[PDB]
C-alpha cells in the first residue's frame, strides 16, 4: 500500500568513520541503524557520502497517535532526501485525504525557546488559526516541539480544543528530521498500519529533539545520520516550490496556488531561508518584535539603502552569540549586511507587521496583504493581474478583503468581465460574493445565458435530491 | 453588552554596584552587634571621608582580647605580623599588599562597617578553598543533557542537619595551613584517600576576595577555587570517589544537585559556581 | 448595538542607491 | 525562592487552588512557557473536584487533563471518603 515508491536512505554509518570528535561509543555502530552491511564490504574508504547509501522499502510509515497529551490519530511517513516532491504531493493528497489546498502558510523562525508579550501572543495565535480557518490552508511548520514550530502548535492547541470544531479542520504538516527526531524507535515496522504511540519524553533528549504534539501531519527526510540539522532545508523548499507551481481548477476558474512566509524568532538560518524566498518571489511577513533576526529587519524596513549600522542594530541578540556583536564575525557581519540589503531592496515582496498600525487593522488582513502586493508586482501583460486578484479572492472567501481592497481600487472593468467569477460564487454558494457583483452592476439579465444556464446545471450539489 | 460597557469604563482613565554587599547587612550571625550603616559610596576608605564610628566586637565565644584556642590578638600587642608567611598564619593577600594603618589590618574591597573581627579567628585574612566535583549531568545514556542549547552539570554538595542551606564541601585548615590540601568538611565527609592527588592537577577558577557575611572591617576571607571536573561517565575514579562515601554525620545528606541559578547554596557559594560553570560552557 | 461595541473595544488600543 | 528543579511551579498552582483566583491562576501560571505535563495536574485536579471549583475543572480540561486516564480507582476510593459532610 504505496510503501514502495517512497524510499529512505539508511547505510552502514561505522564502515570507516571516526573522526574521532563525538566519540561517546561509535559512529552509529553495530546494533543501531546501521544494520544492513555488517558484514565486509569493499574497504569503506572514506565514508564520502556517496558509499551507496540503500534506498529500500520505507519501514516507518503509519498514523501516529501521542499517549497522555491528546487522543486524535496523526499520519506520519518517513521520506529520503531524494524522493520526487511529485511523490510526496500525491501522498499527501490522494492517500492521505488532504483536500488541495488555497493557500501555503510557511512558518519558519528560531529552534530555541523563547516567549513574547502576552498581547501578541493573544494576536498573532489567533489571527494564524483563523488564515486557515477561512481559506483551507496548510501550514508548513518546523516540525519539532521547541520554538516557533512549537508554537503554531500551541496556536492549533488553543483551537481545535478550546472551539472544537470539524467545520474547518487545521492541517499543519510538520517537515523534520529522521535521526534529530528523539523516540523514532519503536515507530519502525515495516507493515504500517499501526496505531503506535509516541512517549513524549523532553527530558531524556540530549542533543536530539523530540516531535510537537500538536500536528495534524507529519514528513521526515533523513540520510540515514545521526545528529544531523541542515537536512530537510533542500525538500522544503523543493517542495514549496512545486506546491505553489501546482494548481486548483474548482468550479469555474482555476487559480495558481500562493504561498507567504509567516517570520518570528530567527537564527542565521531564518535570515538565509528569507534571502532564498524573497528571490523566488514568495511574499513574506515580519511581525513587529519578537527576536534577533526578525526585529532588526523590523526595525530597517523603511530606511533607504544605508547601512552597516547593523554593528548597533544587532545588540538584540542580547546573548550576543560567539560572545558578542563586533566577535560575532567580520565576515559574518559583512554577509549579514548584503542579506539585510536584498531583503529591504524587494519592497513589494516584504511587509512587516507593525504592531499599533497594522494590528488593529488585523494580522489576517496583512498576511493576505502579502499576496495581494506580490500579485499586484508581477508581471501580467494587461488586465490579467486584477482577474487574477478576483479568483484568488473568491477562493480565499474574503468578502470584506475582496472589496476593500480589488474593488476600492480605481482599475477599468466592465461588468461582462465578472461573468466566470460570478458562475464560480454561483456554484459555490457565496451569496456574499453575488451581493458585491450585484452592487457593482452584473446585471442578471444578460449574464444570464442559455449556455451559462447548461453550464450551471451540470455543477449541481451532487447531495442534493 | 453590560459586560463590555464595565470593560470601557475603566479603560478611559489613564490620561556599577560592584562592591561587596553580602558582607554589609544590618545584624551579624549571632548577638545583636549591630553594623553602622555604610552607603555604597562611603566602603572605600581609600578615596572617601570619615564621620562613622562603628561598634566594636571581638571573637564572640571565649575572650575578644585573648582568644587563646584561636590563637592571636592584637591588644596593643605589636608581636603579630602582618605579611609574608609567618608561623603557620599567611595572612598575605591574593589582591595585593594590604594596609595596616590603624596597626589592624583592613579588608581592600571596602569599608563594611564593623571594627574586629567576628567569628574568624584570625584578624589577617584567612584562607581557605571551595573543591567543586562536576559531571556532565548523564541521563539513562551517553547523550549529555542540555537545557536549552548549552550543557548541564552536577555538583556534589551537602546539607549539615541543622543548616538551613547546602553548602559545597569547604572548610578552613584545621591544626595547621601548610597541612594537608584535604580540608577538613571533605574529611570529615570523605575518607581522605587520593582526593589529594586528584586536587593538586585541579584547574584554578577564582583567586581572590570572598563576599562572606563575617566580614567587620578585618578578617576577611579570600578564598582560591579549584575544580576538578569528571568527563567520563563511569571511570575508576567516579565509581571510586561515588563508593567512598561515608558522611554518617545523623541527617548530613550528600545528594548529587543539577546547577541553576536557584539551587538554596549560600549567595557566595552561588556566585563561586558561576564564575565555574564559565569555564566549561555549562548551563547556570 | 452588540456590534457597535465589539467595533469601539478594539478601536481602544493604539496608544542615494545607483550602484 | 530556592526550589530544585520543578518545585516552584506546582506550588504556585497549590496556592492558585486555595486564592480561588482562576484568572490569575490562568494568565500568570499557564501564560508562562514552562515545561508540564497533564499528568503532574492530577494532586490539584482532585483537590479542585474537592473543592468544586469547576472554574479550574475548565481551565485544566482546555490544558489537557485527560478524565479517562486520569480517574483511576484509588482517586475514587479516595475521592469518595471526601465528599460533602452535609449531603444526604
Ligand atoms: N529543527 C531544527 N532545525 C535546526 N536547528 C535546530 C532545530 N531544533 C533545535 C533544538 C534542539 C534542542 C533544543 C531546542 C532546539 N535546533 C538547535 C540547533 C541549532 O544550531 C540551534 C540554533 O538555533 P536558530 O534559531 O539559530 O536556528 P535557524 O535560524 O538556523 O532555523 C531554525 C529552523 O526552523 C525552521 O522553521 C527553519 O526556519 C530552520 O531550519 O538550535
Ligand atoms: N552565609 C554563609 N556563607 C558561606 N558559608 C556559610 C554561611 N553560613 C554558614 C553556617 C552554617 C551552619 C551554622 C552556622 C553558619 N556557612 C558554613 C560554611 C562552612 O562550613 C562554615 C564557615 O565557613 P569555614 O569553612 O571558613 O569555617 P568552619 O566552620 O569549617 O571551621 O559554616
Amino acid at each position: 500500500i504505496k510503501k514502495k515508491e517512497c524510499v529512505y536512505f539508511v547505510e552502514s554509518s561505522k564502515l570507516s568513520d571516526a573522526g574521532k570528535v563525538v566519540c561517546q561509543c561509535g559512529y552509529t555502530h553495530e546494533q543501531h541503524l546501521e544494520e544492513a552491511t555488517k558484514p565486509h564490504t569493499f574497504q569503506g574508504t572514506q565514508w564520502d557520502p556517496k558509499k551507496h547509501v540503500q534506498e529500500m522499502p520505507t519501514d516507518a510509515f503509519g498514523d501516529i497517535v501521542f499517549t497522555g497529551l491528546s487522543q486524535k490519530v496523526k499520519k506520519y511517513v518517513r521520506v529520503s532526501q531524494d524522493t520526487p516532491s511529485s511523490v510526496i504531493y500525491h501522498l499527501m493528497t490522494q492517500h492521505w485525504g488532504l483536500d488541495v489546498p488555497n493557500l501555503l502558510i510557511s512558518v519558519t523562525g528560531g529552534a530555541k525557546n523563547f516567549n513574547m508579550k502576552p498581547r501578541l501572543k493573544s494576536i498573532f495565535r489567533r489571527g494564524l488559526v483563523k488564515v486557515a480557518q477561512t481559506t483551507g490552508a496548510w501550514i508548513i511548520t518546523g516540525g519539532s516541539h521547541t520554538g516557533v514550530m512549537k508554537q503554531v502548535g500551541e496556536a492549533v492547541r488553543d483551537f481545535s480544543l478550546s472551539s472544537s470544531y470539524k467545520e474547518g479542520e487545521l492541517i499543519t504538516i510538520g517537515v523534520a528530521t529522521w535521526g534529530t527526531v528523539h523516540r523514532r524507535e519503536g515507530l519502525i515496522h515495516p507493515t504500517g498500519s499501526f496505531p503506535a504511540e509516541y512517549i513524549l519524553d523532553e527530558d531524556g533528549q540530549g542533543n536530539l529533539t523530540c516531535l510537537d504534539s500538536n500536528h495534524s501531519h507529519f514528513i521526515l527526510v533523513d540520510d540515514g545520520t545521526h545528529g544531523q540539522y541542515g537536512v530537510e532545508i533542500p525538500l522544503r523548499t523543493r517542495l514549496e516550490k512545486f506546491i505553489s507551481e501546482q494548481t486548483k481548477e474548482r468550479g469555474g476558474v482555476a487559480i495558481k496556488i500562493p504561498i507567504v512566509c509567516v517570520v518570528l524568532e530567527g537564527g542565521p538560518g531564518t535570515l538565509h531561508t528569507i534571502d532564498n524566498a524573497t528571490t523566488n518571489g514568495t511574499p513574506c511577513v515580519v511581525v513587529e518584535g519578537s527576536g534577533r533576526v526578525a526585529d532588526v529587519i523590523a526595525q530597517v524596513a523603511n530606511l533607504p539603502v544605508s547601512d552597516i549600522t547593523i554593528s548597533l542594530i544587532q545588540q538584540k541578540l542580547s546573548v550576543f552569540f560567539q560572545e558578542m556583536f563586533e566577535t560575532f564575525t567580520e565576515s559574518r557581519i559583512v554577509e549579514w549586511t548584503k542579506k539585510i540589503q536584498d531583503i529591504v531592496r524587494r519592497r513589494q515582496l516584504l511587509t512587516v507587521f507593525r504592531e499599533g498600525k497594522d494590528g488593529q487593522q488585523d494580522v489576517d488582513v496583512a498576511i493576505l496583504q502579502a499576496l495581494l502586493k506580490a500579485s499586484r508586482s508581477q508581471d501580467h501583460f494587461g488586465h490579467e493581474n486584477w482577474d487574477h486578484q478576483l479568483k484568488l479572492a473568491v477562493a480565499w472567501n474574503r468578502v470584506d478583503i475582496a472589496r476593500s481592497e480589488i474593488f476600492m481600487d480605481e482599475w477599468q472593468w466592465k461588468p461582462s468581465d465578472l461573468h466566470p467569477t460570478m458562475t464560480a460564487a454561483l456554484i459555490s454558494n457565496k451569496p456574499e460574493f453575488v451581493k458585491l457583483f450585484l452592487e457593482n452592476g452584473v446585471q442578471l439579465k444578460e449574464f444570464v445565458t442559455w449556455d451559462t444556464l447548461l453550464y450551471l446545471y451540470e455543477n449541481l450539489d451532487p447531495s442534493c435530491l | 453588552i453590560s459586560n463590555k460597557v464595565d470593560a470601557m469604563v475603566d479603560l478611559l482613565d489613564l490620561d556599577g554596584d560592584s562592591y561587596h554587599v553580602n558582607a554589609r547587612h544590618l545584624l551579624y550571625p549571632n548577638c545583636p552587634v549591630t553594623r553602622f550603616p555604610v552607603p555604597n559610596e562611603k566602603v572605600p576608605w581609600e578615596t572617601e571621608f570619615l564621620i562613622y564610628d562603628p561598634p566594636f566586637y571581638t571573637a564572640e565565644r571565649k575572650d575578644a582580647a585573648a582568644m587563646d584556642p584561636m590563637g592571636d590578638t592584637l591588644e596593643p600587642l605589636s608581636t603579630i605580623q602582618y605579611n609574608v608567611v609567618d608561623g603557620l598564619r599567611d595572612r598575605r593577600s591574593f589582591h595585593g599588599p594590604y594596609t595596616v594603618q590603624a596597626g589592624l589590618p583592613l579588608n581592600p574591597m571596602g569599608r563594611t562597617g564593623l571594627r574586629g573581627r567576628g567569628s574568624l579567628s584570625c584578624f589577617g585574612p584567612n584562607h581557605t578553598l571551595y573543591p567543586m566535583v562536576t559531571r556532565w549531568r548523564r541521563n539513562e545514556d551517553g547523550a549529555i543533557c542540555r537545557k536549552s542549547i548549552k550543557k548541564m552539570l552536577e555538583v556534589l554538595v551537602v546539607k549539615l542537619p541543622l543548616s538551613e542551606h547546602w553548602a559545597l564541601p569547604g572548610g578552613s585548615r584545621e591544626p595547621g595551613e601548610m597541612l594537608p590540601r584535604k580540608l577538613k568538611r571533605i574529611l570529615r565527609q570523605e575518607h581522605w584517600p587520593s582526593f589529594e592527588n586528584l586536587l593538586k592537577c585541579g584547574m584554578e577558577v577564582y583567586k581572590g576576595y570572598m563576599d562572606d557575611p563575617r566580614n567587620t572591617d578585618n578578617a576577611w576571607i579570600e578564598t582560591v577555587a579549584v575544580s576538578v571536573h569528571f568527563q567520563d561517565q563511569n571511570d575508576v575514579e567516579l565509581n571510586r570517589l561515588n563508593s567512598n562515601l561515608h558522611a554518617c554525620d545523623s541527617g548530613a545528606s550528600i545528594r548529587w544537585q543539577v546547577v541553576d541559578r536557584r539551587i538554596p547554596l549560600y549567595a557566595n557559594h552561588k556566585t563561586l559556581l558561576q564564575k565555574a560553570a564559565a569555564e566549561f560552557g555549562a548551563h547556570y
